[PDB]
């Protein structure tokens, strides 16, 4: 079958990691200041 | 006009527009058609409504 | 603590969600109905 | 609560608490943010010089999510400034971190201050994963994938990190073939990654099923076992994507994946809802040539040849030949089943510029067939259909296919055989040639008969005058 | 199934007169010179500035009295968050590429400019648009 020569390769290739920056946990987020903040007189 | 291709019917209107152009009859009773369409407007411009009123 | 003190905005598997997240819980529902399934 | 909290806070002005909006933020990270960074800014505006570096921290990386590369910097250099205020035992954590981050924002300005940003915090802590990782993908991404014992001793270094292995499997799926390795070891790596660390890992079941089907895909197929074999392989590999979607219903790559494998089973119907919804969801190059090939295959022509303009557009640039010649044989299918010039005019113009982009074979006998098939389409036209140009136009590019016919057969491994390609030739100079010289002298007897009325008509109008 | 297929970004949202209804006019994002001027009930699909639409125009909802849908069956419209039905009262074969459509889906109102490429398909007597965001 001599016709147009085209070649079909479906694209699913997965992304390289990203690896974001790290967002940082607030002081109220530790369990220890939480205590410390709940617990004011 | 029959004779001028770019002042004649679109041919993508009409199935035989291949069969016109050059017609010599058929351009006798168009110019028929349209000298009687000239007296019209010339005996309504000039006779009937001289202001020139069209909608009655 | 420096693995205490990071956080990540997005999950690994929510990572194609992103912003704007959408569903495909029909289109496995069909896949499971038509090639798990399937005869 | 918190907004019962804030609003009877307002309503009684009395100082509303920061930390409500910070945890207020920590919840909308995972709905909105938006919202998150409303309040995150409230409360930064709340605590004046009392700012933190966590506060600074997260409006930065809000900036950067929000692509906001002006406001992301500031805040990170204020982040930075106020590091020289954060107590002795977190601040090595701390500018650890921070470094981290502004290496990233480099990364995504300039490569070579987040190369340096990354040495940096590698002898400062080789211990970290993250660092490494994206310093040895930077190199292999300068190095062309030069580095592979890099990625071994990475991989060698932390075996649990799922990051680290993920990246290198990424690696491999890049250059397998380069470094000659073996095929089935990815599989194995990645079976052992779901087994002894973790079933739910959606990137390497993503890679196992990808590769199970690739090796479906070359599997030959000789009889109804060879066939059942083959769909076993899809089958398994749907049922990786089955379980990524059972973790994670939002997986575009698990869709994907089953559309393709519904496009080797013909579900043609299946693969084009996936891939628009798919297109809905996220728009890469990727989608938009796998839009243009369920098109192809929906008959949908036109619609095929938008999905690869726009693909050539907004990520190829125009530069990529294989777009071209996608576009190139949709335009060859528009022409051929709705017999339209045109088309084929527009799908020539775009083989020549492919071909004198890259002056390959295989585009040669491209525009070899294209100029065949415009002879025969044009030969085949009425007179009425056509005009004496295009029957120049295709005996000029049915002559210099012929010359191209024979130059592909005069080459090493051609296309398509020599001896097609010689026959074809000849078969087209035999009969074609002189069908189209026949073509010509009836469109020249019509169009002189045609001026012949015409200059009849306008002598017996004047006489008559 | 579907005879038109693209995504728009709002430009302008004009509440004018009306309270319910809303003019919103959007280009393609993948194609300039397409644009879409249209009317929409606020209450039930609000939308904002520089919102983004996925517009989708189908002859038919499939995969003569109305009745109300029975949860049991599944249509086109289980895909999309706002549809309306009109009939085309216009088609403009304009100048070259200049091709402009006319809807009216029952009063509110709706035009589609672009190229004859593109909108060749919509010469139907009765259209529906479904609206995703």
């Amino acid at each position: 079958r001599q016709d147009y020569i085209a070649k079909v390769r479906y694209q699913n290739d997965l992304p390289a990691p990203p690896c974001p920056p790290k967002l940082l946990k607030y002081e109220i987020e530790k369990e220890a200041p939480q205590k410390e903040f709940l617990k004011d007189s | 006009d029959l004779m001028d291709e770019k002042n004649s019917i679109k041919p993508d209107v009409i199935e035989y527009a291949a069969d016109i152009l050059g017609d010599v009859e058929l351009q006798k009773e168009l110019n028929s058609e349209y000298e009687q369409l000239v007296s019209d407007r010339k005996f309504l411009r000039e006779i009937v409504f001289v202001n020139g009123d069209h909608n009655w | 603590e420096i693995a205490s003190n990071e956080r990540v905005l997005i999950d690994h598997n929510k990572v194609l969600r992103g912003l704007k997240p959408k569903d495909f819980s029909s289109v496995a529902k069909d896949c499971e109905l038509r090639i798990l399934k399937e005869k | 609560f918190l907004e019962k909290y804030v609003a009877v806070c307002q309503e009684e002005n009395y100082p509303i608490l920061p930390e409500a909006y910070l945890v207020l933020s920590r919840v909308y990270e995972n709905k909105d943010l938006n919202v998150a960074l409303d309040y995150l800014m409230k409360a930064n505006d709340i605590l004046g010089d009392k700012a933190n570096v966590y506060v600074l921290n997260n409006l930065g990386i809000y900036h950067f999510f929000r692509n906001n590369v002006s406001q992301s910097s500031d805040f990170f250099a204020q982040s930075l400034e106020a590091l020289n205020n954060v107590s002795p035992q977190n601040k090595e954590a701390l500018s650890i971190t921070l470094h981290y981050n502004k290496a990233r924002v480099e990364e995504v300005s300039n490569q070579s201050e987040a190369e340096k940003l990354y040495s940096k915090l590698m002898e400062k802590c080789p211990g970290y994963t993250s660092n490494k990782i994206r310093y040895i993908y930077l190199l292999a991404l300068k190095s062309n994938g030069n580095n592979y014992a890099d990625v071994q001793q990475l991989l060698d270094d932390f075996p649990s990190d799922l990051e680290v292995r993920s990246f290198y499997g990424w690696f491999l799926k890049r250059y397998g073939r380069k470094n000659g390795l073996k095929q089935d070891l990815e599989s194995q790596h990645h079976k052992d990654t779901l087994i002894n660390y973790d079933k739910h890992d959606c990137y390497a079941l993503l890679s196992l099923g990808n590769i199970y089907a690739t090796i479906a895909r070359e599997m030959k197929v000789t009889d109804q076992k060879q066939n059942e074999i083959k769909r076993q392989q899809y089958l398994r590999a749907a049922q990786f994507y089955h379980k990524v979607l059972s973790i994670d219903p939002k997986n575009i790559y698990a869709a994907q994946g089953i559309a393709i494998i519904f496009s080797d089973k013909e579900r043609t119907g299946l693969a084009l809802e996936i891939f628009k919804k798919v297109r809905d969801t996220v728009q890469d190059l990727g989608t938009f040539i796998n839009l243009g090939h369920c098109f192809m295959e929906a008959k949908q022509f036109g619609k095929a040849i938008e999905s690869y303009t726009i693909a050539l557009e907004k990520f190829s640039n125009g530069m990529d030949s294989k777009l071209l010649v996608l576009i190139g044989r949709a335009w060859y299918h528009r022409g051929f089943y709705e017999k339209s010039m045109d088309a084929y005019k527009k799908a020539l113009e775009v083989s020549e510029q492919a071909y004198q982009l890259s002056k390959l074979p295989a585009l040669r006998f491209n525009i070899v067939f294209i100029q065949f098939q415009i002879a025969d389409f044009v030969k085949s036209l009425p007179n009425t259909q056509r005009d004496l140009t295009t029957l120049e136009n295709a005996l000029s590019g049915l002559n210099d296919a012929i010359k191209s016919l024979l130059k592909l057969a005069e080459l090493e491994q051609p296309p398509y055989p020599s001896e097609d390609l010689k026959a074809r030739a000849t078969m087209g100079s035999n009969t074609l040639r002189n069908q189209l010289e026949r073509a010509i002298q009836d469109q020249q007897d019509y169009e002189m008969s045609i001026q012949e009325k015409l200059r009849t008509a306008r002598r017996k109008q004047q006489l008559d005058e | 199934s579907a005879l038109f297929d693209d995504i728009f970004t709002v430009q302008t949202v004009d509440n004018g007169r009306y309270n319910k209804v809303s003019r919103i006019i959007g280009i393609s994002t993948t194609n300039s010179a397409i644009k879409l001027t249209l009317d929409i009930n606020n209450e039930m699909f609000p939308v904002s500035q520089d919102d983004s639409l996925t517009v989708t125009l189908a002859n038919s909802l499939s995969l003569k009295s109305w009745r109300p849908p029975k949860p049991t069956d599944k249509s086109l419209a289980d895909d999309y968050d706002y549809v309306m039905f009109g009939t085309v009262y216009k088609f403009e074969e304009g100048d070259e590429d200049k091709i402009k459509v006319y809807v009216s889906f029952g009063g509110l109102l709706m035009c589609l400019e672009g190229g004859y490429k593109s909108l060749a398909s919509l010469k139907q007597d009765n259209l529906y648009i479904l609206i995703r965001r």
